[PDB]
């Protein structure tokens, strides 16, 4: 109990997989303000401005972009998943043994 | 009217711009626009011209 | 609001805005407050449930 209360390094183990997640998520909404190429970030100030066929260019760039972030996020997310299926597989298995 | 090489450069700023008197206009032989569209001018606000 | 357009729901803000400040921004690069251009009222736009 005294050595939990004094060491602010205890729990890391917790805290880097709150801090991970955490952080992926924030990537991913920061990716919304890249323009990939396109005049805007913004979908609503493309087509305020431009009509269908120049704003279909516009909007293809960040399609591609946004999806192509996306499934980042995603494959990322498969693959830490995997590895704390296998902490907790591990967990599973000490709390039958110990 | 100026020479194209000293062309003439003035800014509009601070007033109502109606874009549609000079679209809408039958003496103007041409009438492009780049980067936005000249039915969509009348919709938009602008830091300056 | 001066040519920035979207959907939401208006209410009163309560954040302090200076005087020179005219809307704020979140780290999607999306507009969460503006300033009223007619009554310099600072709204808080939240998006539609
Ligand atoms: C016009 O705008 C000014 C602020 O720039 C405001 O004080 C005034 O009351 C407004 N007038 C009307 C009719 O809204």
């Amino acid at each position: 109990q005294d050595s939990l209360s004094s060491t602010p390094s205890a729990l890391g183990k917790l805290q880097n997989v709150v801090n991970q997640n955490a952080q992926a998520l924030n990537t991913l909404v920061k990716q919304l303000s890249s323009n990939f190429g396109a005049i805007s970030s913004v979908l609503n100030d493309i087509l305020s401005r431009l009509d269908k066929p120049e704003a279909e260019v516009q909007i293809d760039r960040l399609i591609t972009g946004r999806l192509q972030s996306l499934q980042t996020y995603v494959t990322q997310q498969l693959i830490r998943a995997a590895e704390i299926r296998a902490s907790a597989n591990l967990a599973a298995t000490k709390m039958s043994e110990c | 009217f100026a020479s194209v090489y000293a062309w003439n450069r003035k800014r509009i700023s601070n007033c109502v711009a109606d874009y549609s008197v000079l679209y809408n206009s039958a003496s103007f032989s041409t009438f492009k626009c780049y980067g936005v569209s000249p039915t969509k001018l009348n919709d938009l606000c602008f830091t300056n011209v | 609001f001066n040519g920035l357009t979207g959907t939401g729901v208006l209410t009163e803000s309560n954040k302090k805005f200076l005087p020179f400040q005219q809307f704020g921004r979140d780290i999607a690069d999306t507009t969460d407050a503006v300033r009223d251009p007619q009554t310099l009222e600072i709204l808080d736009i939240t998006p539609c449930s």
